[PDB]
């Protein structure tokens, strides 16, 4: 059974090897990536966008702003919200019309 | 009374002055961080026991 | 026994199955996390309408005035009932879809509100000394007859 | 060292034993000698009857002297370790010489022998030609003093960088 | 009754880990015992044989562990006749017993074994066994198994006074991982002595503290009372002073006493204070072998006596000297301190016409190559222990997928209306 | 962002009713590549230079002192939030400031700064003599 | 209350003996009688070790359970007819009489409970206070950094700079009640010019420890700013006759004297409760502190200059130096061949440099302590 | 000193962490494993 | 876990201080600590402070 069984093991050993070495690969390709989705989404951010004070938060990720405009809406927040700095209402970076705080 | 920072020598009739200006702060917040973190770790124990 | 024990060498190599398990988490934890950033084009997707819920009724829809413009009797998300929705409390409207998108938290009260705009000292006993007999005669006219109204 | 009482007994042992750690101390082998301690830990082992000569012998090297050769006088109750004593003897004087080299520069001539435990004065500059000292009229100088050099430049950056680098790499692969 | 938990803990009985778990509840399962109970396995089943051994005394991967529950009947039992030669025929049959789990269970029992043991047909005649199946499980790779008996015939080796062929032994030793904490601390306190002994301390402070960290608490007592008695003494040995912060922990502190009565003969340094308590301690520090360790002090004593008499003096006449630590001679001082001297302890040099010593000075106030030797090694400490953690952290993790298919549809569909709009 | 493409978001114009987009790529060298990277790079006598001393030891006492008042903070988060959940959680931090971040990432500066300090100096003494 | 002194004259029967059978003992025990105490009797008995009257006990138990009975009857008649704010008077009337009856876990529990009731601040914080006023008593000390926490709370909240100075007094004396001293000296040093607190002790009493600890941890210009200098002092340090005598000889450079009655008040300390055995530690400062003192203006002195001015001999002197030299925790080395003493002053880093590392250290033995432990 | 030594705090708090979380978890999910 | 710590205990010892100690098993720790060492020191100091200087009245 031995010279087909302990024989067909080394294949094993390779795929944990065939894996081992390549799952560091995942993650080291991902860490460059990581930086990229963060600044590729800067975008999100623009340039002409629309004042709003800084209502309220419903929870993570979410809360509710004043526009400028008069309209106050749950809006969502970019993972880049350097958070600690959301009193109870900011002056507040609006995209247009995904409307969410920049 | 801590005034000019020097010493006597009584013995030849001298007096000796010196400049200190060595106190350091830097070692000293480090010292203060050292306590403020000394009790950071006995709260934090404080959970351990009972997640564990 | 000679290659017998041979595969139990190799065999327990399984170790390296765990690491890499290690790994996958490990793995599939950014994966998510270099993906979760892509969905990012949702912010996009539009916005959000918080409302003012007039009130619920029959035939399935809640009946609200939103902010700025008016009343809307609009459908709910299906995620909620109509039963858990009180009057007088926030909740996320789909934007355009203008149905209920989700239920916020809080509404702030009115009773409470009015009370904060009088700001009347909040005032424990003991601090007014010389004010018992009246605060005995209070406590006969207010305190006793609520405690106890079977008194 | 064999389970029984009739076996053990010969006196031979008393003095062969002593002998034996007494050799250990005059080959410098100081693990070998402990490591027999550890052995012999004759639980039922009053004091150290005759075993305190090897023993005492080792404790006060561990630091004076004079205690020591005062052992070297009182082995003469015993055997040809005399010879060992011969060798221990110079054994010691070294270390006094080895010490006093770097203890102060400056000796009488009878101080020396007063140190060394000479009965002679001409053995002391026998030793101390030995011992290349440069001798003034019963006055000797050990001089150079120190050469309190190396005041920090080929392992304060060569290896702290590394250290950093390390300590960096501790940074570093920390990941 | 509470057989059922040995039935129970048969229910432990399927495959591989279970037996840990098994073995968990099994070290309180000998709480209860009846030799009426012992014939519950009589009825649990090689059956016939397993009810002729249970008459004597008053399936198979269980078989072991069950006769694991003899031995514990026994030897708990005080009565040491049957106890001890059952030990012999149920260790000879599950020590020859071809599994490898059993290996595990087995365990459990050689450290039952060579305990009731006493002389040499069990230190020599039961110590060649355990040496034997260690190379046999050494090549069998049972971590746990190969560990304990390591363990025991160490114990074997200072249960006797040989040190050197348990250092020798250990030099050729490769020690094993997945352990069992107590095992591992049990180690680190045989190698740390044995290290210790040999005169090489530094390195002994190093296993003894693991002894500490790696032992477990609950009231595992008597291990830690035991070894900090060592471990005070090789804190002594080295030069250290201990702070009294542990001559006063817990109930062991009624047996550190000794040892919070070296102390205050070593710092204050003064050797007929120290002698005088060693002749009143002396028993007492027999019952361990702390002993002889201790007896090496007179040196480290003595150091402490010159090293105060200098910092307290600029120079002393030796005379003043040789009054102070009680000594027959000056000549005999300059020896002592002559030796201080190279050792780094004083920095002086010495009169010798006028005898006396005169002292170097602290131009070494600020070395900073020892600050910062200090402060490296401690950073390398917070490294590990931020790398440790993060290795270890780092391990419910599944349920993973953001994004969505129907509410993709549904952004679609918005999108189209929108379009169309 | 580019685009290019040619005729018959942008769905609203017709993206493909009037129009239709196209599909780009960049022709590239191995040296253009080479120069772009030392877009980023540093300049020559760099590598050897020593910040003020004295002026770094400023940052080492004030941004430790900076620290040791967040110290506490991230005491008191611990002995508070201790006893809560995540949702209860993202009222105390959206709010605030958790000094966790800070102790953190404030030691970034201090562990970096000081070693490259401390690396440039060892360096500057051995090579330069 | 309970009142202290109980307490107090307690620990002066435990003393090194001192027996006697004088006014201590007879003291107590009168305040058992009028406090038909009991908790103690037996823990008391069991403590010094000299029981009796087993009928006194059974009186005293027979009338707590009299009153403990009507107490609990009182608050039945309150369930029927509440009276909030009244149903937790009388718990505290409880709470309180299981302090008479000094029974620590009972009062314990039963403000407790008052604290969910309570609601006030005087009740739900000077309650608090007295729940760890016990602490005091039993000689306890996390019951007591537990609930001085509580109240420090309530009092960050609102509350007013009343209460604060009690509590000033109270961690003070606690500060005292430990090596720490250097957190009383403030504490304690301010809490001359309020004092309303006589719960404890008298206000001369008091005095005399916000002088000594001042005196142990303030500086020398701070010395004579804060406390030579204390209004509130001369006219009290002048109603004393020891302390004050030699926080003077101090400051003024009048050693000699010092030392004396610093003895004197040394024997007047392992008397105290405060101190108990600090008595050894308070001494030993205060012989550095002198040293230090005569030093500082000298870079070499003539040990009979030093032994005359203390008038004490040469051998004794050395002998005392030779204590605190070895410690760094004094600047001098000596040179006993011509019998002289120099000066080495210390350098600020080699101060931090031995205190740092020592810190250090003990954060290092309880990180790693605790993190095998939540590693496993 | 501070810098290396404060973040190692920071990490093992974390782990505290991660251990609060498998142990919550590995009880709901054996919670579960009943029906 | 305990149990396996127990039994390594034993193993190690019984003992017969460790049992006592056992037996006896408190009390605080206050807050840091060395060195004690003696006492009566002082006022003994003072009684031949005295005695020293009345000594030294003797001389």
């Amino acid at each position: 059974d031995l010279y087909s069984r302990y024989k067909k093991l080394q294949q094993e050993l390779e795929f944990l090897e065939v894996q081992e070495e390549y799952i560091k690969d995942e993650q080291k390709n991902l860490k460059k990536e990581f930086l990229h989705a963060q600044e590729e989404v800067k975008r999100i951010q623009s340039i002409p966008l629309v004042i709003g004070q800084f209502l309220e938060a419903v929870d993570q990720n979410t809360a509710i702003v004043g526009s400028t405009t008069g309209s106050n809406y749950y809006v969502r927040i970019l993972s880049t919200i350097d958070r600690e700095l959301l009193k109870p209402n900011a002056s507040v970076a609006l995209h247009k019309h995904s409307n969410a705080l920049v | 009374d801590k005034k000019f920072h020097g010493i006597l020598d009584q013995g030849e009739g001298v007096l000796i002055i010196f400049d200190e200006p060595p106190v350091d702060k830097t070692y000293e917040a480090a010292l203060e961080t050292i306590q403020n973190m000394s009790k950071v770790v006995d709260s934090l124990y404080n959970k351990a026991k009972k997640l564990t | 026994y000679l290659s017998k024990i041979e595969e139990l060498q190799l065999i327990v190599n399984d170790k390296s199955q765990n690491l890499r398990r290690l790994q996958a988490q490990r793995n599939e934890l950014n994966a998510k996390v270099r993906l979760l950033r892509e969905e990012l084009q949702l912010l996009q997707e539009q916005g959000s309408y918080v409302g003012e819920v007039v009130r619920a009724m029959d035939k399935k829809k809640v009946l609200v005035k939103v902010h700025p413009e008016g009343k809307f009797v609009v459908d709910v998300d299906k995620n909620i009932d109509i039963n858990d929705v009180t009057p007088n409390c926030r909740v996320a409207l789909r934007n355009d879809s203008y149905t209920l998108h989700k239920i916020l938290p809080n509404k702030v009260d009115p009773l409470v509100s009015l009370m904060m705009v009088e700001k009347v000292p909040d005032s424990t006993y003991e601090m007014i000394g010389g004010l018992d007999k009246q605060i005995k005669e209070i406590k006969e006219v207010i305190e006793l007859p609520v405690k106890h109204p079977e008194l | 060292f064999d389970y029984k009482e009739q076996l053990p007994e010969s006196a031979y042992m008393h003095q062969l034993l002593g002998l034996n750690l007494l050799f250990l101390l005059s080959q410098n082998r100081v693990a070998e000698f402990h490591t027999e301690l550890e052995r012999l830990p004759a639980k039922d082992i009053q004091t150290n009857v005759y075993i305190k000569h090897p023993v005492s012998l080792e404790q006060y090297l561990m630091e004076g002297s004079y205690n020591k050769v005062f052992l070297a006088k009182g082995n003469i109750p015993a055997e040809s370790y005399t010879f060992f004593i011969d060798i221990l003897l110079d054994t010691i004087r070294d270390e006094i010489a080895g010490c006093i080299e770097k203890a102060y520069e400056k000796i009488l001539f009878t101080e020396a022998t007063r140190i060394l435990f000479f009965n002679t004065p001409k053995k002391m500059t026998d030793y101390a030609k030995k011992r290349g000292w440069v001798l003034g009229p019963n006055n000797y100088y050990s001089f150079a003093s120190q050469q309190q050099k190396p005041e920090d430049t080929t392992i304060p950056s060569t290896e702290l960088a590394k250290q950093v680098i390390e300590y960096a790499r501790q940074l570093e692969m920390i990941v | 009754a509470a057989a059922a938990e040995h039935s129970q803990r048969e229910l432990d009985t399927v495959t591989l880990e279970d037996i840990k778990e098994h073995v968990k509840q099994l070290e309180k399962a000998v709480s209860g015992k009846e030799p009426r109970f012992v014939l519950r396995a009589l009825r649990m089943l090689t059956s016939r044989r397993l009810n002729h051994y249970v008459l004597y005394k008053a399936l198979p991967e269980v078989e072991a562990y069950l006769q694991l529950l003899v031995v514990i009947f026994m030897m708990n039992s005080k009565r040491y006749k049957e106890a001890q030669k059952i030990s012999d025929d149920l260790m000879q049959k599950i020590s020859t017993q071809n599994r490898r789990a059993l290996d595990l269970v087995a365990a459990k029992c050689y450290y039952y074994h060579a305990r009731v043991y006493e002389f040499l047909d069990k230190l020599d005649v039961v110590r060649s066994f355990l040496h034997a199946r260690l190379r046999t499980a050494t090549l069998r790779h049972d971590a746990d198994g190969q560990a304990t008996l390591l363990n025991l015939l160490l114990r074997n080796y200072l249960h006797y006074s040989l040190y050197d062929q348990a250092e020798k032994l250990v030099s050729k030793s490769v020690f094993p991982e997945q352990a069992n904490n107590n095992e591992w601390a049990r180690y680190l306190y045989y190698t740390g002595r044995i290290k210790a002994i040999q005169l090489e301390y530094s390195e002994a402070r190093r296993t003894m503290t693991n002894a500490l960290r790696k032992a477990p608490q609950h009231t595992a007592v008597g291990f830690k009372q035991t070894v900090h008695k060592l471990l005070i003494v090789v804190e002594l040995l080295l030069g250290e002073i201990p702070d009294r912060l542990q001559f006063r922990q817990p109930s062991l502190k009624r047996s550190l006493m000794p040892y919070f009565l070296l102390t205050q003969a070593v710092r204050t340094g003064n050797l007929a204070k120290f002698n005088q308590v060693l002749d009143q301690f002396g028993e007492k520090f027999q019952a361990d072998g702390t002993y002889t360790l201790i007896i090496r002090l007179r040196h480290n004593v003595i150091k402490t006596g010159v090293r105060m008499i200098s910092l307290s003096y600029s120079r002393i006449s030796l005379a003043d000297i040789a009054q102070k630590l009680q000594l027959d001679s000056p000549e005999d001082a300059e020896f002592i301190v002559a030796k201080a001297i190279r050792d780094g302890v004083i920095e002086a040099s010495i009169n010798h016409e006028k005898g006396y010593v005169q002292s170097k000075e602290m131009i070494d106030i600020y070395s900073t190559r020892e600050p910062q030797l200090a402060f490296h090694q401690r950073i390398s400490f917070c490294l590990d222990i931020h790398n440790m953690s993060v290795k270890a952290m780092r391990f419910s993790y599944n349920k993973d997928l953001e994004s969505a298919e129907e509410r993709r549809e549904r952004e679609q569909q918005d999108l189209e209306f929108a379009k169309e709009m | 962002v580019i685009d290019a493409f040619r005729l018959i978001q942008a769905l609203i114009h017709g993206l493909n009713r009037h129009y239709y987009s196209i599909t780009i790529n960049y022709r590239k060298n191995e040296l253009e590549q080479k120069m772009l990277l030392n877009l980023h790079k540093k300049s020559w006598m760099e590598g050897l230079t020593l910040q003020d001393y004295s002026e770094h030891c400023k940052h080492n006492e004030s941004v430790v002192k900076e620290m040791l008042e967040l110290a506490k903070n991230y005491n008191k988060a611990v002995e508070e939030e201790d006893k809560m959940t995540p949702e209860q959680l993202a009222i105390k931090n959206v709010g605030k400031q958790d000094p966790k971040r800070h102790l953190e990432e404030h030691v970034d500066v201090l562990m970096t700064s000081n070693i490259v300090q401390c690396l440039a100096a060892m360096l500057d003494t051995v090579v330069f003599k | 209350n309970p009142d202290l002194r109980i307490a107090q004259l307690r620990f002066l029967l435990s003393l090194p003996e001192h027996r006697g059978d004088a006014a201590v003992r007879d003291e107590l025990m009168a305040a058992v009688r009028d406090n038909n105490m009991a908790p103690y009797y037996e823990a008391l008995c069991k403590s010094l070790d000299w029981q009796i009257d087993v009928d006194l006990l059974n009186k005293m138990k027979k009338a707590n359970e009299d009153e403990l009975k009507r107490l609990d009857e009182e608050l039945e008649d309150a369930e029927k007819n509440l009276g909030e704010s009244e149903i937790r008077d009388a718990m505290m009337a409880k709470a309180e009489y299981l302090c008479r009856i000094g029974d620590k876990e009972g009062a314990l529990t039963a403000f407790r409970k008052t604290y969910d009731k309570t609601v006030a601040l005087g009740h739900r914080l000077d309650i608090v206070f007295y729940l760890l006023r016990i602490g005091l008593f039993y000689m306890d000390n996390d019951l007591i950094t537990r609930n001085t926490e509580k109240a420090k709370s309530l009092i960050e909240e609102g509350g007013d700079w009343d209460r604060r100075n009690r509590l000033k007094v109270y961690q003070g004396l606690y500060c005292v009640a430990i090596r720490d001293f250097k957190q009383a000296a403030e504490l304690f040093l301010d809490t001359v010019s309020t004092f309303t607190s006589y719960e404890l002790m008298d206000y001369k009493t008091f005095v005399t420890y916000t002088v000594y600890v001042s005196m142990i941890a303030l500086e020398r210009p701070d010395l004579r700013e804060k406390v030579i200098k204390g209004a509130e002092i001369l006219e009290v340090l002048h109603s004393l006759p020891a302390v004050r005598q030699y926080l003077f000889s101090l400051y003024e450079c009048r050693y000699s004297v010092f030392f004396q009655s610093l003895a004197v008040v040394e024997q007047e300390m392992k008397k105290d409760w405060l101190f108990a055995p600090h008595y050894r530690y308070y001494v030993r400062e205060m012989r550095i502190h002198a040293y230090s003192q005569l030093l500082e203006s000298y870079r070499s002195l003539t040990l009979g200059y030093m032994a005359e001015a203390f008038g004490v001999g040469v051998e004794f002197i050395d002998q005392e130096l030779s204590r605190f030299i070895a410690a760094g925790r004094l600047h001098c080395k000596i040179d006993k061949v011509n019998e002289i003493v120099e000066t080495n002053r210390p350098d600020s880093k080699n101060w931090q440099y031995q205190e740092t590392i020592k810190k250090g250290d003990l954060l290092l033995n309880r990180v790693q302590k605790l993190s095998r432990v939540i590693n496993m | 000193y501070l810098a290396s030594l404060i973040r190692s705090v920071v990490a093992l708090h974390n782990l505290i962490n991660n251990k609060i979380a498998n142990r919550d978890a590995e009880k709901k999910e054996g919670q579960e494993k009943e029906e | 876990e305990k149990k396996q710590p127990v039994d390594l205990g034993l193993l190690e010892e019984d003992d017969e201080f460790e049992e006592f100690p056992a037996e006896d098993w408190d009390a605080h720790v206050w807050e840091d600590n060395w060195d004690d060492d003696n006492v009566e020191d002082d006022f003994s100091n003072q009684l031949r402070a005295e005695l020293e200087k009345h000594g030294y009245k003797m001389e």
